[PDB]
């Protein structure tokens, strides 16, 4: 209250939980651009982009740790159920190779004919 | 909608020139213009207790 | 279209020829460690729980104290929980220590 008559002291009640954490806003870098319902690794956060980000703008990524259906797998490899999934940031595709990629999930439904995987997203480590 | 749609409208153009006896008159022209577009966002805040 | 198809609280698996699961017990099947909601036979489909929830169980090795906070590792050979921290898989952390009845409350982990 500006111009209040009496100097009323203000006491802040502490709080920690700012949001549910289901999704996070992230700023696009230079050589990046996202279309909706596709996986991306932007500023260390791997998740499903809920908005079409073009360049230098803010987009939201879903990190819910839920079960996700996705194409964009390296079709050469076979993804049996239970194998750990990794994200190849150079090729922008899923893979089972653990050379230096980011661990991002585990498969539930094996690699079907349509190159579609059902997998459980991981805690963004 | 998430994003509006531009208005459209046609317009004719003509100018009245002097006409002398049996000369030929010069025709006019039709052209269209369109308005801009606007969009609407979402906002929200809440509390836990 | 949506990438998310289900909340991921439960996951289906297919039993192999050397596996058999009964209702509400822990079973490591196809790399997923969870609580089976169905009594399964060879080549049958069952649903596990990966809910990250607090879980009760007495299916433990009764040799060492499971004091609260210690990590819980699942030994697929003996089919028991333990704090060995050997090559056995990590599955949770104890919330309530073992009682006289050898019952444990622990929080599941995200299968990494």
């Amino acid at each position: 209250f500006k111009g209040q008559p009496t100097p009323s002291t203000i006491t802040q009640i502490t709080r920690a939980k700012i949001s549910d954490g289901k999704s996070v806003r992230v700023i696009l870098s230079e050589g990046e651009s996202t279309k909706t319902q596709q996986f991306y690794l932007i500023n260390g956060f791997f998740g499903v982009a809920m908005q079409d980000g073009e360049k230098g703008d803010e987009v939201t990524l879903q990190i819910e740790q839920a079960e996700y259906e996705t194409d964009n797998i390296v079709t050469s490899e076979a993804f049996e159920a239970g194998k750990l999934i990794y994200w190849d940031n150079t090729a922008k595709k899923f893979t089972t190779t653990s050379a230096s990629n980011r661990l991002v999930g585990r498969v539930t439904d094996g690699k079907d004919s349509n190159n579609v995987i059902w997998f459980i997203l991981l805690p963004q480590q | 909608p998430q994003v509006m749609d531009a208005k459209w409208a046609l317009q004719g153009n003509c100018v009245f020139l002097e006409h002398i006896e049996g000369e030929e008159i010069k025709f006019g022209t039709i052209n269209a213009e369109n308005g801009p577009v606007a969009r609407i966002q979402t906002y929200a805040t809440g509390f836990e207790y």
